């Protein structure tokens, strides 16, 4: 191939290299869980319950 | 309206979502590897905003015949600010790091090149016919659901 | 000399121990755990042409080692010698030879 | 130490197995194979002669022997693909057409 | 006796040597999986004993007792074969590397030619696994891939033929004593170049990556030892052509040597973790146009200068 | 209580051949593989807890082969449909003892709302199943969760050790549900935050 464009693309392959290396530096995004208890929001739709009322009876 | 805009904002959201998903994908098919983790921590981003809007990550099921299911919780621009300030360094990173590499260059330009005749007698739609060169967007040419006040 | 037997005798040792860690970790492997088209001739070419040039490799291989006590003399033939490889991978370039794709 | 004698009779023995195997087999794969085991027990014979009178001479010949034996791979394989190619398969008696 | 002891004793830094490459490959792979969660903001695997270090062992046991099955409808001597091809060529290809003065295995007057018969005895790995596995998908995946590492394996030599014409003999004691003033780095850097990319492409990494869906059990186990052995390898052999070998200013020099080697091996995770894979075709035109021409060039170019230095 | 296929017994495990039980056990669990078996929504959410974010690299269940041989555990994630199911099939017979399964989501447990002629409901018709996950999808903790719980089930089984000598018979432990043994905290639970906030 033309000699400019293989240079160009070593130079972007050294720029490829240098960003994932900036990247080894960076705070994990990892969030660990079970160590880390997972946050939910209120209104998540997960595990379905049955409640009760103030008074104390089953609302159903 | 109000309906309009909170259905224009969840649409938006997981376009980002969708869009976010294939180009990692597409990037991980050319061979690099790091984008497609970066983009689902993105994608994760999203997911904490539709969990807190919605109370899920995948289908919502959010949407009902007349309006949404719930109203917008007490807090959600503070998370929609969070990721609109998360989001641009992050795209530019990864257009950086993998969409502008020569050698996914060559793996992509030029592969299964079709034009705007064959986009038309196929029914291709999408970014396979706009690029084709054929402005034909659904949101600008038969607006909807508010899109015109965007 | 010690030396050279010595050395010989722990090369024997690194290929013995090193062959026979490698099939004990196969017995290994297998000893335990219980059980339950038409191809193309770019691929002759290629190889043929690395064949080739591995034969000129060998020649310059015995030319590099000895470039001081040959002289310019010897400069002058490789020179001949890399250039003619050099037209004959020209040759093989601009017929589509090495082009893998058609 | 080692006479020159068991050289020359281990490279006659390699050559003269490679003979057989040239002989013996209809496909032509195993009569290239048989080629190079000749050629290449020729150039252990002139490596051994080379090595009893302390010259490089042997071991020059040994180089010239082996690149022969490249080309000559190279050539038959070729041969052998287009006998492969046009009548699919290697039979060398298949190719005996032109005779008298 | 002290010619006895002095045996002895080589065998003893010879087998050590060869215990310190093999633990240094499987702890190589851990440190792979290590060092890429850390390019990927993430942790990898760091819950197996204290901090991940008993990954290896869980996952070396795993392997061992795992059901081997070999396929009914193949060749069984040609497809266990393989796999002690990939191990042990690289391994002897590691076995004439200087690692310090005195601790060396085999002062072998070929040494860098040693080192082109392992590597061309590499390349029937990849070729019986893909016929011994009776799969033409693995088949024609080997084919490519041998295809592939032919045609990169084809300047190797020639990329070495710098440094070997700069030393002036096939020995590697006096390629690292030739490093003394200036490392080779310097002189033979389109030489450094060339070898790096050979030297990535015949281990078959990354970007030169099937004919591996057929292996299970220790054999898969095998061949991924057997490649990060041949990482090693390469690091170590261009520590010592290219980068002075154990010879440094400060300190002890097998803590030179391994310090290098580290961050040449932290560099095949860095190019495996940052470039994309290129075509099979480009890889080809890369490999035959450009990389060959450069190797004859580097070496024409080399002996000019030694003999102009020399009047 | 233990399981045997090769039935309902005992614990039959000497103690040196039982700490080396222990040892295979324990390896097996700290070294899962599973296979990339794309079918639906739920292996996106699989790759999504494969990603840094969740990093389920640290439990070493990262590696995620292409071929049956090597992998050893099969998350059916997604759908069984009826064209699909013997590839299903075939897949999982082309795997290699040990082999464990994960039925990722209501589609791979039951066929979930998908009650239609062109789908199979559940993959446990034709497949036994190791370790069932709810949810559509089950988020990628739930995944991580179901992971423990089958590393927790490895732990507790013995499998032979070699082929040669030893019982040739799979002994799965009869694990207490984690419905009952979450029965105790579940129903405590009194207050929970109030949907309008975040
Ligand atoms: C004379 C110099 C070599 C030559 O003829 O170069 C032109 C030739 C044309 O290139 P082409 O065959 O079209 O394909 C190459 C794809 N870039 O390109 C080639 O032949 C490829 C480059 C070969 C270089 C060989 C060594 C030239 C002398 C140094
Ligand atoms: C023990 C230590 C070793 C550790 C590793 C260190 C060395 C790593 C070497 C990796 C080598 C990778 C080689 C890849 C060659 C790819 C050639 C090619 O053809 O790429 C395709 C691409 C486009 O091709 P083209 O034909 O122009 O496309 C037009 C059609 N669309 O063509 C291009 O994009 C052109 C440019 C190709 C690449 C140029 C060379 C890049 C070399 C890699 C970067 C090295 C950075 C420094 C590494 C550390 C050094 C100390
Ligand atoms: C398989 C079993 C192998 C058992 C051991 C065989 C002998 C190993 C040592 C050896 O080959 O020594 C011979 C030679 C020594 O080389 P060197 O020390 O430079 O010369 C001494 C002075 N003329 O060294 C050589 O000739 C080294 C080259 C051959 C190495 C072959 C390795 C296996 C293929
Ligand atoms: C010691 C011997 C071994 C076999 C080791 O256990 C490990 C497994 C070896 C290595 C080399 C580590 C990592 C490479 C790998 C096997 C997978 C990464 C990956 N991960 C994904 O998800 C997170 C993906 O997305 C779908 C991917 O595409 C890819 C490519
Ligand atoms: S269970 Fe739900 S999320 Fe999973 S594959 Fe089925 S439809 Fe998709």
């Amino acid at each position: 191939m033309t000699l400019k464009e293989l240079l160009v693309g070593f130079g972007t392959q050294v720029r490829s290299i240098w960003m994932i290396g900036l990247h080894a530096f960076a705070k994990r995004e990892t969030r660990m869980y079970p160590e880390e208890p997972v946050y939910l929001p209120p209104r998540y739709r997960g595990r379905i319950v049955l409640t009760r009322d103030p008074d104390g009876e089953e609302r159903c | 309206d109000r309906v309009n805009v909170i259905r224009v904002m969840l649409s938006e959201l997981f376009r980002i979502n969708s869009h976010l998903l294939y180009i990692s994908t597409f990037i991980q098919d050319v061979g690099a590897m790091t984008p497609v983790f970066f983009a689902f921590t993105d994608r994760q981003k999203i997911y904490d905003l539709v969990e807190a809007i919605t109370g899920f990550r995948m289908h919502p099921a959010w949407f009902r015949i007349g309006g949404v299911a719930h109203d917008l919780p007490r807090g959600w621009d503070r998370l929609l600010r969070e990721f609109l300030d998360w989001m641009p360094k992050r795209l530019a990173s990864y257009e950086k790091a993998a969409l502008q590499n020569t050698i996914l260059k060559g793996r992509s330009q030029g592969v299964a090149a079709y034009g705007a005749k064959e986009a038309l007698e196929w029914g291709t739609t999408g970014a396979g016919l706009r690029a084709t060169g054929i402005d034909f967007d659904v949101r600008k040419a038969r607006p909807y659901s508010g899109y015109e006040n965007f | 000399s010690t030396e050279v037997i010595a050395h010989h005798w722990a090369f024997a040792i690194f290929l013995i121990v090193a062959i026979g860690l490698c099939c004990l970790m196969l017995v290994g492997g297998w000893f335990l755990g219980g059980r339950a088209l038409r191809l193309s001739a770019k691929f002759y070419l290629v190889a043929m042409f690395f064949v080739i040039f591995d034969v000129e490799a060998l020649y310059l291989f015995a030319w590099s080692t000895s470039i001081r006590e040959s002289g310019w003399v010897g400069f002058v033939e490789a020179a001949i010698f890399i250039f003619v490889l050099l037209a004959g991978l020209v040759y093989l370039v601009r017929i589509g030879a090495l082009d893998w794709t058609p | 130490m080692i006479p020159l004698q068991h050289g020359l009779i281990l490279a006659a023995i390699l050559f003269v197995l490679g003979l057989t195997g040239l002989v013996i087999r209809r496909n032509l794969l195993f009569m290239l194979i048989g080629l190079e085991i000749m050629i290449n027990a020729s150039a252990l014979a002139f490596v051994v002669a080379g090595s009893y009178w302390g010259q490089t001479d042997g071991q020059v010949m040994y180089i010239l022997a082996i690149s022969l034996a490249a080309a000559e791979a190279s050539i038959g394989l070729a041969l052998l693909l287009q006998l492969h190619r046009r009548r699919q398969n290697l039979n060398i008696d298949s190719v005996s057409e032109m005779r008298g | 006796s002290p010619e006895l002891i002095e045996i002895l004793l080589t065998i003893l830094k010879a087998v050590v040597i060869l215990l310190v490459v093999v633990t240094c490959g499987a702890f190589m792979s851990f440190g792979e999986r290590r060092l890429l969660g850390l390019f990927q903001n993430r942790y990898g695997p760091n819950r197996v004993g204290w901090g991940g270090s008993l990954q290896l062992v869980a996952d070396m046991i795993k392997m061992f007792f795992k059901e081997d099955w070999i396929p009914k409808f193949s060749d069984r001597v040609i497809f266990t074969l393989a796999p002690m091809i990939a191990f042990t060529s690289l391994l002897l290809a590691f076995a004439i590397v200087p690692v310090s003065p005195g601790w060396v295995v085999a002062d072998l007057n070929i040494g860098i030619l040693f080192f082109l018969m392992m590597a061309g005895l590499a390349v029937y790995a990849v070729l019986f696994a893909g016929w011994s596995s009776n799969n033409k998908y693995s088949l024609l995946g080997a084919m490519r891939a041998s295809a592939q590492t032919l045609s990169y394996e084809v300047f190797l030599g020639l990329s070495l033929m710098g440094v070997v014409a700069q030393a002036g003999s096939f020995n590697m004691t006096d390629i690292v004593n030739s490093q003394a003033h200036v490392w080779n780095v310097i002189p033979q850097f389109f030489g450094f170049i060339t070898f790096a990319i050979a030297g990535v492409a015949v281990c078959h990494r990354h970007p030169f990556d099937g004919y591996h869906i057929e292996y299970s059990g220790m054999k898969f186990g095998l061949f991924f030892v057997g490649e990060y052995i041949g990482i090693v390898t390469i690091s170590a052999l261009m520590v010592t052509l290219f980068f002075g070998g154990w010879q440094g200013p400060l300190l002890p020099p097998f803590i030179w040597f391994a310090l290098k080697t580290a961050f040449f091996m932290m560099m095949f995770i860095l190019i495996r973790a940052s470039l994309p894979r290129p075509r099979y075709d480009q890889v080809m035109s890369f490999g035959w146009k450009i990389c060959l021409p450069l190797t004859l060039i580097n070496l024409l170019v080399t002996a000019a200068v030694i003999l102009w230095q020399a009047q | 209580d233990y399981t045997l296929t090769r039935e309902i017994v005992t614990d039959p495990l000497n103690v040196f051949m039982g700490k080396l039980n222990d040892m295979v056990n324990w390896g097996r669990k700290n070294s899962i593989w599973p296979y990339n078996f794309g079918l639906s929504c739920c292996y996106v959410e699989m790759v999504t807890s494969f990603t840094a974010v969740h990093d389920v690299a640290r439990f070493g269940a990262e590696v995620l082969r292409a071929s049956p041989r090597q992998a050893d555990l099969m998350v059916v994630a997604g759908t069984c449909f009826t064209k699909m199911a013997p590839v299903i099939q075939r897949l999982y017979d082309q795997m290699l003892e040990p082999k464990w399964v994960i039925s990722m989501g209501a589609c791979a447990n039951s066929g979930g709302m998908y009650d239609i002629y062109s789908v199979v409901q559940g993959v446990d018709k034709f497949i036994p199943v190791d370790v069932y996950i709810p949810g559509c999808p089950p988020r990628p903790e739930a995944y991580m969760q179901a992971l423990m719980l089958l590393q927790e089930s490895i732990g507790k089984e013995r499998r032979p050790l070699s082929w040669v000598v030893g019982d040739q018979g799979v002994y799965r432990a009869n694990m207490q549900s984690e419905r009952e043994r979450k029965r105790g905290e579940r129903i405590a639970v009194t207050n929970l935050r109030t949907p309008d906030e975040i």
